[PDB]
């Protein structure tokens, strides 16, 4: 009843400050957290979500599940942008960094609704984020033994443990050893570009392939193509973009004719103009020719006669991958067609792998690229897969070029609040209840390692209290027995730089909400 | 429909410095009534 | 709360919040169960030679009735976002084997039924789901144990009859029980590449015409199309056929481009009268200079040369499809010719009798032929007495080649009946005890499970499944374990050896693997956000 | 100071303290009020601070 | 399936966190009203009628709350008020923080 | 002539200022590696010239169809060759790039780069000392731009087009500014300009 002007100064404008917008907005990021609270660790569940098409997704990565949420309050959409980030530098820091930013101003909530003005608190922040990072360099291994069987264990040890809380529980040892060796059949700038993943219905997980070379899916033919024997020993292969039809035309020609004789001379002209282009194309080798463009009925029946495969309509993204694959080059015209352009594979068949064709090939021992097939007994089964090859790729590729691996669990988690606490006993006055209140928040993680599955969350919590203070810094949750383990020693590791860009987009997602007074919502939408 | 769980339905609160200087504001606006009818020259109203 | 703050403000965290549900807890788990056995309930009452047909009425007003749960499943209205997915178990079945229709979703229940208690005694439900694989791999392994066959594909192909006999024993095709069972063994060994032991599903064609039926069913060695001579009084027999394939109009040629003939003078206008012609005979002798005495064209005829083709007693058909003259040109030796010009002797198809069938008040006309050279394809005609039977026949015959297929790709097959599925339960029963340290409870559930189909297939068979379950079993211990099933009519004793019920290894593999891999992906589930009302 | 989370007539969210872009989205009609705000933009084109 | 109350139930963690809100919804009407420092309010019912007051009980006397367990602090204040006659402030801020 | 480059990253530790411009297009290619960088820049596009008034063929035989298609691949060909010969490593279009470009791009080993806003052409050929063409590409002798190293990098997920200058450093420079959301970003961008206006 009270901003009632004469004349009013903006339109319709909602309009809050202070204390109570701090907890609503904290509020709001307590509340978003809860959608990844239970997908954390080897026994976190999935969850299954509706979009408006009627069609679910089902699954468990915080970088799937944020983005479905259809978010608007301001402040809960802080914890999903920072999500958008470490889903590309990071990969595993997806529910980990959600819960720990939220845990941040959990900790303070109580302390910000009576004083304690935010300016003190965000400086408080600073200092301990950048002595938690400090902490981890200094305490992170790493190995000398490159080239060695060292390496190979280092890296499968990591594909192991980045395909868990996924859709997998025997298969780790099927999928963790094709991903780290199909990762070293790539050039040394590792791009992920060069790595094909193809969902194939039918069978099980353990019948899936990693095939070094490509395959297509054959696609829209004409009738001629069931003649063209598939069975290929030492094929040469011609990457073209020329048409191959009778109907192609330069859309801006108009071709008169003043008597009979020239009349049936653009008839001929036009059929051999088509079978010009096609006897050069033979004579080459090129036994397998394939073109993005369309391969029309006359060509597919020479080809036939020729004791020669095509196959037209070939996606971009596969002709380059097939270039890679095959060793050779895409050429636009035939007119300058010679033996050096082609490709050569040792095998080309056409499969039935799950009842669909399929056109592989194999035996170049020159790939830069390969595709991994998938298969399984659904389309969200196999889809569910598909996002567990991605990260296992994504940890491996980083752990070949960076070394410096962390204990797993939430060992360093734990040893990072005891860092925090010896700091926080020698500062005085007010910063003991702003730098503990960082280190609290820390526990979450192994808190939540042990509610998602019970393990006795409460005397295990202790237990790792009580360890970590004396002894090693290396202990954590074990799933089998519901105790402490020494995740050192069991080879549990994850690379140095999952933890490190944790803190930092934690640490800056509590700064983005605690710096806020004021929330203007402008009244026009439509 | 199912309805929002609330407390003190159709209520409403004002705090702070709206009512601080609210309050006052009113005070001030009921003053100007009779600010003429106060020395020997007022004039007179017809209400 | 949500929209009501502590403050009396209003608390907004997602768009239309109020129009949502979540419930997570067990009850999630439980309503994934329960949908399920609706699902269950359904396929349950159409397993084994009893099974029940189903009606099935589409949108538009159609209806057929059916056996095979591929046309069952795939006809539902559910929206539910697990319930959907048992319709893609069955699917995946049907696209690897062919087989299970029905039996991937009875077994999956199952395993969801049998689960339900498992929840309720505190058991992780992560930990129930991993269960189920240390169970699984026993009864796979010991699957693998028993089989053997003396097919060999060549002549001896009497358990192949009785392979066919088997699958379609349970279709409503029973009338034609050795008739059908002939049909599809012929039409898959006559085109199936013995190197490689692949089947190509594009050399065998299914056609069908409503009248007569199902005994009338044949094989024909050739192709069958829509025959429809361009001169109606040609003669409509050819004894001995040299076949010219052409993808090209009985017209005077034209450019493909932009023509625009400038004609000025009369002596311009007549000239071309005469050359075109000329065109017209030319085109013709073209064809009897290569000896062919039959033309197939993919196009149409101009008026003037029906009349040619007449003369030159060249008889002719029109409009014949894309695959049609591919598959003829194929069946027939031959290759498709681009043009009149390019026709040779050496690209004529060769073929015996070529005549039309008329059927009863109709003009149908569909093609027979009756001898041809090495054809490596193959034509089945159904007939029947409605439209129902036919469409059903197709699908039995289907099945029927499917499971000839599966024996060439790999020719290890098991005892049916029901007797792989109970000495599974028992030898995981075995193993169950070895060693129960927390997984006791899910591994019995599993073994348990496994005999949800011979309990089942002795309900539909009129049997008691107590009285039925405790003697089999029984008898598969007290001795050396037969190949001892269940049957409604029990014909004599149940040794499946001496009924010859015989099913596919890798059929079975697959319904244990698909089936598990299905329900581990939704009991890992308890979070379900579906939307409400638009507004 | 403190930040503010404005969001415009185009439902675009800015978070900032910069008044020089804060004051650009807030739909200020009064006829007077819009004289002292649009002063500022000659403070910022002339010296970009203040 | 579901139980044939023809009403609306809630269990778990959803009842357990709404009796926390509707309790700190009356905690946060007294704590701005606690010691010579604090400041008095105005109540306004919807008819017209004025009362000024800053003492807990008139207050949550005159307010009306709904939640079932916003009325167990309402009858805390009652009783403060029959046993002591005093200092019925503390027992609502209290109480509502022993929940917390 | 200070610009700023937004990417998605980690926090503003690994901010940086590059001598130089970067642009967040892809190559459509295979020559990203290119160290002699000799750049001319035009404003054709990189697909042939047609005429103004209207165009249209008219064939009247056979044989000036059939060899009608030859003239076009005899004219890209030198067309294409005329910049070969004199150096040029990078060329820069505003517009689409052709089929038979494409195939004569990967002949003379010459990387394109299609910059579809006319800003960012003028600053480039402010930057590297470059004049933009109008017409096709003749044999360019002294248009050309220079730069020490031209790159494509993937940073953030994002692939981008480095041109950079290590002798000729005074030209232009962008400040790169990494951050963990985009409200981060520009809020730092804001006091970018700050300083560039106190400055």
């Amino acid at each position: 009843m009270m901003p009632t002007p004469v004349i009013l100064l903006k339109e319709g404008t909602d309009s809050s400050q202070g204390i109570p917008q701090l907890v609503s907005n904290i509020s709001a990021c307590q509340v978003i957290a809860e959608a990844v609270r239970t997908t954390l660790g080897p026994r976190g569940m999935d969850k299954l979500i509706v979009d408006g098409r009627g069609k679910a997704t089902i699954s468990n990565d915080g970088a799937t599940i944020l983005k479905l949420l259809d978010v608007v309050h301001p402040a809960a959409k802080t914890l999903v942008d920072i999500a958008k980030s470490q889903d590309a530098e990071v990969g595993d820091g997806t529910t980990s960094v959600t819960l720990l930013a939220a845990e941040f101003l959990k900790q303070v909530k109580p302390y910000v609704e009576e004083g304690l003005h935010p300016q003190i608190i965000i400086r408080a922040f600073r200092t301990a984020t950048q002595l938690a990072v400090n902490k981890i360099k200094e305490i992170a291994v790493t190995v000398k033994k490159a080239d060695k069987v060292e390496q190979r264990k280092l890296l499968e040890k990591c594909a192991m443990t980045a395909l868990s809380s996924k859709l997998i529980s025997q298969q780790k040892a099927f999928f963790a050893k094709m991903v780290v060796d199909a990762v070293m059949m790539l050039d040394d700038l590792l791009q992920l570009k060069m790595i094909g993943i193809k969902k194939v219905q039918g069978g099980a997980l353990e019948d899936s392939q990693l095939v070094a070379g490509v395959a297509f899916k054959k696609t829209f033919s004409y009738a001629g193509f069931e003649m063209q024997p598939k069975k290929y020993h030492n094929p040469k292969i011609a990457l073209l973009n020329v048409e191959l039809e009778l109907k192609a035309e330069k859309d801006n020609a108009e071709i008169r004719v003043h008597t009979v004789e020239d009349y049936q001379a653009i008839v001929d002209a036009e059929w051999n103009i088509l079978y010009d282009k096609l006897e050069k194309i033979h004579h080459s080798g090129a036994k397998v020719v394939s073109s993005k463009l369309p391969i029309g009925d006359v060509a597919t029946q020479y080809f036939a006669d020729r004791d020669m495969f095509c196959a037209g309509r070939v996606p971009e993204e596969d002709l380059k991958r097939t270039m890679m694959a095959c060793g050779g080059s895409i050429q636009t015209s035939v007119n300058a067609l010679s033996a050096d352009v082609l490709g050569r594979c040792q095998v080309f068949e056409e499969t039935q792998i799950g009842g669909e064709r399929y056109n592989f090939f194999t035996g170049c021992p020159k790939a830069k690229t390969c595709t991994f097939i998938l298969r399984g007994g659904a389309e969200q089964f196999m889809e569910e897969t598909e996002r567990s090859l991605h990260d296992a790729i994504m940890i491996v590729r980083r752990a070949i070029k960076n070394d410096s691996v962390v204990a797993g669990g939430g060992a360093i988690e734990m040893e990072l609040s005891k860092y925090l606490r010896d700091y926080s006993r020698t500062i005085p006055g007010k910063q003991q209840l702003l730098i503990g209140a960082y280190a609290k928040a820390l526990e979450i993680i192994p808190r939540q390692l042990c509610d998602n599955a019970g393990f006795d969350a409460t005397n295990i919590l202790n237990k790792l209290r009580a360890r970590h203070a004396q002894g090693g810094t290396w202990y954590g949750v074990d799933i089998n027995n519901e105790d402490i383990a020494d995740n050192f020693e069991a080879f549990v590791w994850e690379p140095a730089m999952v933890r490190i860009n944790a803190l930092t987009a934690a640490s800056e997602a509590a700064c983005l909400i605690v710096s806020v007074d004021e929330t203007i919502k402008n009244p026009r939408s439509t | 429909h199912r309805p929002v769980l609330v407390l003190s339905q159709n209520t409403k609160r004002e705090s702070g410095r709206k009512v601080q200087s609210g309050n006052i504001n009113a005070a001030k606006t009921i003053a100007d009534i009779i600010r003429t009818c106060l020395g020997p020259k007022s004039m007179m109203k017809m209400l | 709360t949500l929209a009501f703050d502590e403050y009396g403000r209003p608390f907004l965290i997602i768009k239309d919040q109020d129009r949502k549900s979540r419930l997570m807890g067990l009850e999630a788990l439980k309503s994934h169960i329960m949908a399920a056995k609706a699902v269950a309930n359904t396929m349950r009452t159409s397993l084994g030679p009893n099974g029940l047909d189903k009606m099935m009425v589409d949108k538009d007003g159609d209806v057929t009735v059916t056996n095979d749960g591929a046309t069952i499943l795939s006809m539902m209205d559910v929206d539910h976002q697990i319930a959907k997915l048992m319709v893609e178990l069955s699917k995946s079945q049907d696209d690897e084997i062919g087989d299970g229709t029905t039996g991937v979703v009875v077994l999956a229940g199952a395993l969801l039924e049998e689960a339900e208690q498992l929840l309720d005694r505190g058991i992780h439900p992560i930990r129930i789901a991993d269960g189920y694989e240390q169970a699984a791999r026993v009864a796979i392994e010991h699957l693998d144990k028993i089989s053997d066959s003396v097919l060999v594909d060549i002549k001896d192909t009497e358990p192949l009859i009785q392979t066919a006999k088997t699958t379609l024993g349970s279709k409503v095709v029973n009338s034609c029980h050795r008739q059908m069972a002939e049909i599809a063994v012929n039409a898959v060994l006559t085109v199936a590449d013995m190197e490689r032991r692949d089947v190509d599903f594009e050399l065998i064609k299914v056609e069908g015409k409503v009248g007569g039926r199902l005994e009338d069913t044949k094989l024909i060695k050739g192709v069958i199309v829509d025959k429809d001579f361009s001169h109606p009084q040609m003669p409509k027999k050819v004894e001995d056929a040299k076949i010219a394939i052409l993808t090209c109009p009985f017209e005077p040629p034209k450019p493909k481009t932009k023509h625009k003939l400038d004609v000025t003078s009369v002596e311009d206008y007549k000239a071309l009268q005469k050359y075109e012609k000329e065109k017209f005979e030319e085109m013709i002798q073209q064809i009897k200079e290569t000896g062919a005495n039959l033309a197939i064209c993919q196009w149409g005829f101009d008026d003037e040369a029906n009349h040619l083709l007449l003369q030159n007693n060249l008889p002719a058909v029109r409009w014949v499809g894309g695959p049609e003259i591919e598959l003829i040109a194929i069946a027939t030796g031959g290759r498709i010719v681009p043009r009149f010009s390019e026709l040779t002797a050496e690209k004529l198809g060769f073929a015996g009798l070529v005549q039309e069938i008329s059927f009863g008040t109709t003009k149908d006309k569909m093609l027979v032929i009756e001898q041809c050279k090495n054809s490596r394809a193959v034509t089945i005609f159904i007939r029947g007495g409605n439209k129902m039977i036919i469409e059903e026949a197709k699908r039995s015959l289907h099945d029927a080649l499917c499971v000839i297929r599966n024996l060439i790709r790999d020719n290890r097959v098991v005892y049916g009946g029901g007797a792989a599925e109970i000495s599974c339960a028992l030898a995981v029963s075995q193993e169950a005890d070895k060693c129960p340290t927390l997984e006791q409870y899910a591994m019995r559930a599993f073994a348990d499970a496994l005999e949800v189909i011979p309990m089942a297939l002795s309900e539909n068979s009129g049997m008691n499944p107590i009285q039925t379950m405790t003697e089999v079993r029984a008898r598969q211990v007290k001795e050396m374990n037969p190949a001892l099933g269940i049957d409604c009519l029990h014909k004599g004793t149940n040794d499946m050896k001496q009924q010859h019920v015989i099913e596919t290894l890798i059929g079975k593999k697959q319904q244990i693997s698909l089936a598990t891999q299905m329900v581990r992906m939704i009991l890992k589930i308890d979070d379900i956000r579906k939307p409400g009302e638009s507004e | 100071g403190m930040n503010k989370m404005v969001i415009n007539h185009l439902e675009k969210l800015f978070v900032t303290n910069d008044a020089a872009t804060i004051l650009r989205e807030l739909e200020v009609q009064h006829p007077a009020a819009k004289m002292i705000v649009m002063a500022s933009h000659m403070q910022e084109q002339e010296v970009g601070d203040g | 399936g579901p139980l044939s109350v023809f009403g609306d139930r809630s269990t778990g963690e959803t009842i357990r966190s709404q009796n926390v809100m509707a309790a700190a919804s009356i905690a946060n009407i007294v704590k701005s009203s606690l010691g010579p420092v604090g400041l008095d309010k105005m109540l306004v019912d919807d008819i017209g009628d004025v009362t000024i007051t800053n003492d807990g009980a008139t207050i949550l006397k005159l307010l009306e709350v709904e939640h079932p367990a916003a009325k167990v602090l309402c009858e805390l204040a009652d009783l403060q008020d029959k046993e002591v006659g005093d200092g019925t402030t503390s027992v609502v801020i209290i109480a509502a923080e022993l929940l917390k | 002539n200070i610009r700023v480059c937004k990417i998605l990253g980690s926090g503003i530790s690994s901010s940086s200022v590059l001598h130089g411009m970067v642009f967040k297009k892809e190559t459509e290619g295979d020559v990203t590696s290119v160290k002699d960088a000799k750049i001319a820049v035009y404003s054709c596009p990189f697909d042939g010239m047609i005429t103004e008034t209207k165009g249209t063929v008219l064939i009247k035989t056979a044989e000036e169809l059939m060899n009608f298609s030859k003239g076009e691949e005899n004219l890209m060909d030198a067309q294409v060759k005329a910049i070969a010969d004199t150096g040029a490593n990078v060329v820069v279009t505003g517009g689409k790039v052709a089929d038979m470009a494409l195939h004569y791009a990967n002949k003379y080993n010459i990387m394109l780069v299609r910059l579809n806003s006319k800003w960012d052409l003028r600053r480039l050929c402010k930057t590297v000392g470059a004049t933009a063409l109008p017409r096709l590409t003749p044999p360019v002798l002294e248009e050309m731009g220079h730069c020490d190293s031209v790159y494509l990098s993937e940073v953030g997920d994002t692939q981008v087009v480095v041109f950079k200058h290590e002798k000729e450093d005074g030209a232009i420079s962008t400040i790169v500014l990494r951050g963990s959301t985009d409200n981060l970003m520009d809020d730092i961008e804001r006091a970018v300009d700050d300083g560039v206006n106190t400055f």
